[PDB]
């Protein structure tokens, strides 16, 4: 048991397409090479007692326990290591259902491919599976303490490399809409789209959310002043830094009752809602000052009514939810003492940062609040009426939310949209205290308590007493207004012998149109006319540089076999996929030992073409032409021999081919011939003395033509491109 | 802050 | 005419006191004069924008773009209605929170640029 | 801060404020919206409301202030007299108003001008 | 009168006026009314009554997406269609609602519709 | 803070 190499794949790869997340390990079986499970004494019993959850594995038999049946029959240990890795990382809450095992050319090493949900978790599961199997073959069993330790480590790895619920929802909406998304390495930022069409979100703030609006929302007094200057009904109040200003600030608001709360607090840190006498006032001031980070508190008039949270996205009201504090209703002739734990037994109860409906936490502060309530633990509710436990009305403590989006008055919608625009927030969460949200805030004495930037919408997507609202859909509509993804044209060039020249020629041709082209070749990574990075720069690690640049409009990426083998493609799909040729020259590197394997590996580019894209294939190469099937999207053929029967048959029904007919680089659009240049005025062809250069020019011209590039632009780019 |  | 509202009101209030003292005693004490001058200078300094905001406001006035002072966080509003823009000192209303926060982070900025 | 750019002391000064205002207002465009000021002795409110209705027929958001109150679009933004500059600022600073029709009573002009 | 339609709506097929032309059976009438459903372009939509078995039978042999409407919110075919995809409409609890998969979008109370 |  020795792990030679451990590679992780992130895009389309040689092993699978549409299974981007895979881990491949080169596993040595020095002494355990050619013995089956039946040849190992007691292996099956130990394996099935350590991991009884192997019974659900549907192997090639396709029936319940088929993998087990294969184990009694006796197979190679690589298969069982694959299966135990899959089940080990599945038991940690990460469902994975893909796996492969293949014998390599070398005498002992195998290749095990395991699907993963988390990169670190997948690698850890792969590393742990071999240890588990070695321990079983050595001692007949695996310790349960080590299994629990590994499962806990896997769960910790899954939790650590996880986004937030808001980020998860937005990312899932992006995937549903086909918008590419990647994770930036700075501040948990997510980039949607490519190039000039890209957007960024952190949690709910986008790259278009203003600094001024966010900073004004965080300023309670500044927000109140601005809203009052706009005629918005904000609560009447003032700030009080010291003890002596309590009375004077009290008479300002207009009598009793009043509210005491610090301005440097959030999530109800030390806020006292209702006070009706001086002793309560001074106690509230002391408590808020203790909770205040700057010893500063604000006083204001107390407004009766329910607490509502209104979510405004792109200036439109998306969701309205009323926050009811933790309460129990005794309509079943039962008191609080039973209901406190009766509610706690609801499966909807959940702690952490995933289940929004938190269990009813009975703290000593809660005991004090229920003492103020006027009833006790065994005091049965009267008539079966709601009896509260606190007054903060927060989902983090055990409150509930009620959807009121369909009941909000149109005047309230207009007012809240105006408030969000005045503050300057594209996504805002407005807290409203009002007796009835179905009536305008002027008739009832409703107020705007505060405006929150970067709000959490977990309470709107799962109200628990109403209809869920597609908040992530509204956010993504704001980010990408129409039916537009964030994609830019991507042209991936692959092949054995002409990748760099074709890439440079494509970039030069596209530069003729007024577009910024970011292309990576063997020489280096270029953005426009300037060199972005030196070195090889051929794998996806350089494709990300092009795709993340805010100025790149078209991406032309040279995709060598090494990058695809190491970590797969750097993109889910490409607008144009070019396969130039497949020749067995550097054979034996990696697991590629036959030219059929090389063709399969190079076919990843062709098979990753989107259904609306094109695959530019060489009709003269039988292996490349054989990739005509299993390709989504149209196929375009280029051939240095104009009498290619496959190309002619393809042009007869359809078209989009390129040939070299009579000293001419020509595009065939079916029954029409469009000549580009005499191929002796093309400098790279060396007056037509270099057939390889002519083939590269054919491929590049066909690729740009398939994208609608105008003919004279192609001609100018082909004539002005110099070999260098 | 975050997720207000 | 005034340049600062508080300074102008203070000058108007002090002028009548100075004239009354002159008519009553024939002169005004130099200590009171220097106290009033220092108070006026303090009022001028207090209600003054920064050189960045001053320069931007001067350019806006030169271009005939209306400007007003918001009462929250020393924000200046340019224009009216749907055509309005806001600046604080150099940040505009279109400056992103994410960009500013990333710039403030030295290691995050280095990682992103690398 | 662009202080060292507008007064280098060892080279040519650069118009940074001009660049900032070009960013804020790209073309030769000010931030103004059409302002219609109605004054007179006996018909300010009716004329203001009729003008607001006529402009509302065009697909524009009209913010107008009259003696009855301040209106933005079809909804009342503020109650009271609202015929002075203190109510004109509410209309002129609203991010949704495209046309401003202001009833300018003589009291506001006498008190604090336009 | 057209080669294709963006939306093709089939409300119901009831055998009432049979015998006209060559149409003598309700199957023939359904086949005749299915011309509209089958003329929908691949990017178009076919709005079919899930509550009508004959109209719902036109779900196949139709190019483009299919949308179901039903006065009964518990229609098994409609619910199965919404679970995998969406774009349906129901009358659930005194509401005219649009089902976009797992999302419910209410339009009106159906008592405010004259 | 401010003007950097
Ligand atoms: N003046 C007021 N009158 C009536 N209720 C108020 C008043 N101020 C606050 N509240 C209530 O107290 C709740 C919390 O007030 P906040 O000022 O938002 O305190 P907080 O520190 O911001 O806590 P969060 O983060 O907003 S939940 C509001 O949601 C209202 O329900
Ligand atoms: N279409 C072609 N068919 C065969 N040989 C070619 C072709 N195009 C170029 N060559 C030859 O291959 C050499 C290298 O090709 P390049 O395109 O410059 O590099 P490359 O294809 O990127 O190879 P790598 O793997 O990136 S180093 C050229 O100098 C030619 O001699
Ligand atoms: N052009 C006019 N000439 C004379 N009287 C007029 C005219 N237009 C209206 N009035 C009358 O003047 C009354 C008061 O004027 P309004 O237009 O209603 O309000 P107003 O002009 O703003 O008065 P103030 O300044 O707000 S108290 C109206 O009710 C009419 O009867
Ligand atoms: N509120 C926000 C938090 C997720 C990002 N924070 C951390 N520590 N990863 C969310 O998306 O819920
Ligand atoms: N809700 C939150 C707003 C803080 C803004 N977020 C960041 N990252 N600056 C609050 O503190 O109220
Ligand atoms: N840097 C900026 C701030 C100067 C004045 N500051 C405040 N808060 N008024 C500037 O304008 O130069
Ligand atoms: N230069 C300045 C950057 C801080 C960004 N400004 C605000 N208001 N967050 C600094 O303080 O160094
Ligand atoms: N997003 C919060 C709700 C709140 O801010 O009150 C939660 O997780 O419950
Ligand atoms: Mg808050
Ligand atoms: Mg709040
Ligand atoms: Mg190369
Ligand atoms: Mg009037």
């Amino acid at each position: 048991m020795k792990i030679l190499k451990l590679q992780t794949l992130r895009g389309p790869n040689y092993w699978s397409i549409h299974r981007h997340k895979l881990v491949v390990m080169r596993l040595d079986l020095e002494d355990l090479y050619e013995k089956y499970t039946s040849d190992i004494p007691g292996f099956y019993k130990g394996l099935t007692e350590v991991l009884p959850s192997l019974v659900e594995h549907l192997c090639s038999p396709g029936v319940k326990g088929g993998f087990l049946t294969r184990v009694e029959k006796g197979t190679l240990i690589g298969h069982v290591i694959e299966h135990v890795a899959i089940e080990l990382q599945e038991l940690a809450g990460m469902p994975v259902g893909f796996g492969r095992t293949r014998e390599t050319s070398t005498t002992g090493v195998f290749q095990v491919v395991i699907e993963y949900e988390n990169e670190q978790a997948g690698r850890y599961a792969a590393r742990a599976a071999v240890r588990l199997c070695q321990s079983i073959v050595d001692t007949g069993t695996y310790p349960a303490t080590e299994l629990q330790q590994d499962l806990e480590d896997l769960k910790e790895l899954k939790n650590q490399a996880s986004l937030g619920p808001s980020t998860e929802a937005i990312v899932k909406e992006a995937e549903a809409r086909g918008i590419p998304w990647t994770q930036l390495g700075a501040r948990f930022m997510i980039q949607f789209g490519y190039g000039v069409n890209q957007k960024k979100i952190q949690a709910t703030l986008s790259n278009q959310t203003g600094i001024l609006g966010v900073e004004l929302a965080c300023d309670k007094e500044g927000t109140k002043r601005i809203l009052k200057d706009a005629g918005v009904p904000v609560p009447r109040g003032t700030v009080a830094r010291y003890f002596d200003e309590l009375q004077d600030a009290i008479e300002y608001v207009g009598g009793y009752p009043i509210v005491i709360k610090p301005l440097d607090g959030n999530h109800g840190r030390g806020i006292t809602i209702d006070v009706k006498n001086w002793q309560e006032a001074e106690e509230a001031y002391d408590l808020a000052r203790k909770a205040s980070k700057t010893k500063t508190v604000i006083v204001e008039r107390y407004y009766t009514g329910k607490d509502h949270r209104v979510l405004v996205v792109n200036g439109k009201v998306v969701a309205v939810a009323e926050r009811v504090p933790a309460h129990v209703v005794g309509n079943g002739k039962s008191t609080i003492a039973e209901l406190i734990e009766e509610t706690n037994r609801d499966p909807q109860r959940g702690d952490g940062h995933d289940n929004i409906l938190t269990r009813i936490t009975v703290d000593k502060s809660a005991l004090d609040i229920l003492g103020k309530q006027g009833y006790s633990i065994d005091s049965i509710p009267l008539k079966g009426k709601k009896c509260f436990l606190r007054a903060t009305a927060n989902l983090s403590t055990g409150g509930i939310a009620v959807d009121r989006t369909d009941e909000i008055h149109p005047e309230n919608v207009w007012l809240l949209s105006r408030v969000a625009k005045i503050i300057g927030l594209d996504i805002a969460g407005i807290d409203v205290v009002t007796e009835d949200i179905s009536q305008p805030l002027r008739e009832v004495e409703g107020v705007i308590v505060e405006v929150n930037a970067a709000p959490g919408f977990r309470m709107h997507v799962a109200p628990s007493r109403g209809l869920a609202r597609n908040v992530a859909g509204a956010v993504m509509d704001m980010l990408f207004p129409g039916s537009k993804n964030g994609r830019i044209p991507i042209l991936s060039v692959t092949g054995t012998n002409g990748k760099t020249t074709t890439t440079r020629l494509l970039a030069h041709i596209i530069k003729q149109t007024g577009k910024v082209v970011g292309y990576t070749t063997t020489d280096g990574t270029y953005i426009g006319e300037y060199l972005a990075e030196t070195g090889d720069n051929t794998g996806p690690q350089s494709a990300h540089l092009i795709l993340s640049d805010p100025t790149v409009e078209v991406a032309v990426l040279e995709t060598a076999r090494g990058g695809i083998l190491r970590s797969g493609l750097g993109f889910s799909s490409c607008e144009v996929g070019i396969v130039l040729n497949v020749t067995a020259d550097h054979l034996g590197i990696g697991d590629i030992d036959t030219i059929e394997q090389l063709a399969k590996l190079k076919s990843v580019v062709a098979e990753s073409v989107m259904p609306k894209g094109y695959a530019v294939l060489n009709a003269e190469d039988p292996l490349v032409a054989a990739m005509a099937d299993r390709v989504k999207g149209q196929v375009a053929y280029f051939s240095m021999d104009p009498n290619n029967e496959l190309l002619l048959r393809h042009t007869e029904a359809g078209g989009l081919a390129a040939i070299y007919e009579n000293g001419y680089i020509s595009i065939l659009k079916g029954d029409w011939t469009l000549r580009i240049e005499k191929a002796v005025n093309v400098p790279i062809t060396m007056a037509g003395k270099a057939p390889f250069m002519i083939a590269n020019a054919l491929a590049a011209c066909l690729a740009v033509f398939t994208q609608g590039v105008k003919i004279e632009h192609i001609r100018k780019g082909l004539s002005t491109f110099v070999a260098s | 802050d975050d997720d207000d």
